[PDB]
RNA sequence: GUCUCGAGCCCUAGACAGCCGGGAGGUGAGCUUAGAAGCAGCUACCCUCUAAGAAAAGCGUAACAGCUUACCGGCCGAGGU
């Protein structure tokens, strides 16, 4: 099978071996698209992804490269954004972004401060009790947005009780 | 071929004489 | 507006409760005329064009309660 | 998990899925009940407008409200089940 994705206006992207770089006016993103017997080049003005095989295997494979490269696209001029918000009940819950990695203190009452590292180029910015990831890499913006959340885990406790915590509001 | 698509034709051309698909269709006849 | 039709047939019925098993029960009658004039109080409430057919919804809520017709 | 072979049905008169829009009136059916208005129970389950839209398939409410299934329309476009 082979597949072509037409790049749009806004982007230009570049590929050598088995790498791709899209850049765009919101950045770059440089991925590995490795797996066997297909080949993913660019000709000109469009991206092919292309196999002489075509098992189901390897057709699962290349619907997930056309959705890599497009996610790309998107990340490269529209960026990707994740809302959160910032809940807690009884312990007013501190989130700061120090250096590259948000910082929260007083969770539940814990005197010792949760933290995570950002992934890539990812921007996190705090209005209050809203907070906005984002970034051209969706793989980076995603994995930052669900770090936050995965930092206020709780097992513990029943969590239905204890609620407290960032939360994912809107998914792009 | 379902006969009610046949009939719906029928039924707009007789309309017109007085789905999108079905409408561009009763108006090709 | 208008009161609902429930209402409007145990009037010119005589009659105050339906039946527990409806088109088996025949608690009351209408004469055609009688629907008529049902049919001229609900002009607003129902949707129907003629007259006609606004007779056709009222002659609905009848023969579900034992409201024969002659 | 994956490969191969067969049968039936649906599909460019646009299928399958997804997304958007519509999901309307008589009427909150009758009964039971202080109340029950799709959705406690019993019975019936009828016709209008129309391209559709149940006397309501599933949640939801003290009962309403609210959220969707059926059903129809559009977007899309090739196989689908
Ligand atoms: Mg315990």
């Amino acid at each position: 099978p082979r597949v072509e994705l037409e790049i749009p206006e806004d982007v230009d992207a570049e590929q050598d071996h088995l790498d791709i770089t899209v850049e765009g006016d919101n950045g770059s993103v440089t991925r590995r698209l490795w797996y066997p017997d297909i080949d993913v080049s660019v000709d000109g003005d469009t991206v092919v992804i292309e196999s002489d095989e075509d098992n189901a295997k390897t057709m699962s494979t290349i619907g997930t490269f056309q959705s890599h490269i497009e996610n790309m696209f998107h990340g490269v001029t529209e960026g990707w954004e994740y809302g959160m918000e910032v809940f807690y009940s009884h312990f007013p819950m501190q989130v700061n972004v120090e250096g590259d990695e948000v910082v929260i203190e007083n969770f539940l009452g814990e005197k010792a401060p949760r933290r995570t590292t950002i992934h890539g180029d990812t921007d996190v910015e705090i209005d209050g009790e809203e907070l906005t990831v984002s970034g051209p890499d969706i793989e980076a913006v995603g994995q930052t947005a669900a770090d936050i959340e995965q930092l206020t885990r709780i097992n513990d406790k029943d969590v239905r009780v204890f609620q407290d915590g960032v939360y994912i509001t809107r998914k792009p | 071929i379902p006969e009610w698509k046949q009939e719906e034709v029928d039924a707009i051309v007789e309309m017109i004489e007085s789905r999108n698909t079905l409408l561009e269709r009763a108006l090709d006849d | 507006g208008v009161p609902p039709t429930a209402e409007l047939i145990k009037d010119e019925a005589g009659f105050e409760t339906g039946s527990g098993e409806p088109q088996e029960d025949f608690v009351a009658d209408l004469s055609v005329d009688q629907v008529k004039q049902i049919a001229e109080q609900k002009h607003p409430d129902l949707l129907s064009y003629d007259l006609t057919n606004a007779a056709k919804e009222v002659v609905g809520t009848c023969t579900s309660l034992g409201v024969t017709i002659e």
